């Protein structure tokens, strides 16, 4: 019961879509963030539930 | 040293008040861009928007 | 000396013991159970890995 639950939530994980990866330039006043990802341009985006 | 060691005390709490400030202010954040007659636009804005160009 | 009674064991055995044996069964039961559950997980575990 462990095992296969596991190797069915990886295949989870994967079919689900990717992520990117940037890094929080300044805070801006909406409680959004300007974000340079990193090999892309420019994009001004909402906080998380944790954060 | 009693002259500046007593008083010292008391300026620590200045110093701790002075860090509580600015965390109290941070944690709000509203916007609005423009003015209250370009509140108008916006209801104009929305057709002009589902229209293609 | 002493204060034991006989007359209780036998009782218990007629009438509580035999409810209890009710349940013993059950985990018979259960016992079987967990061999096709347990070969199920395995069918599934390659299916999983495919």
């Amino acid at each position: 019961n462990d095992k296969v639950r596991f190797i069915k939530d990886e295949l989870r994980l994967l079919q689900e879509p990717g992520s990117y990866v940037g890094e929080v330039i300044k805070i801006v006043s909406d409680k959004k963030v300007l974000v340079k990802v990193q090999p892309e341009g420019k994009y001004i985006v909402d906080v998380a539930k944790d954060i | 040293a009693a002259p500046y060691a007593a008083k010292l005390k008391q300026t620590e709490n200045d110093l701790k008040d002075i860090e509580a400030r600015i965390k109290e202010k941070a944690g709000v954040k509203e916007s609005d861009t423009g003015l209250a007659p370009s509140h108008l636009w916006d209801i104009m804005g929305d057709r002009q928007r589902l229209g293609e160009e | 000396n002493n204060n034991s009674a006989l007359s209780n064991v036998n009782s218990d055995i007629y009438f509580k013991l035999k409810k209890l044996e009710k349940e013993y069964e059950l985990l018979t039961l259960q016992e079987d159970y967990i061999k096709d559950e347990q070969r199920h997980l395995k069918r599934e575990l390659k299916r999983a890995q495919e």
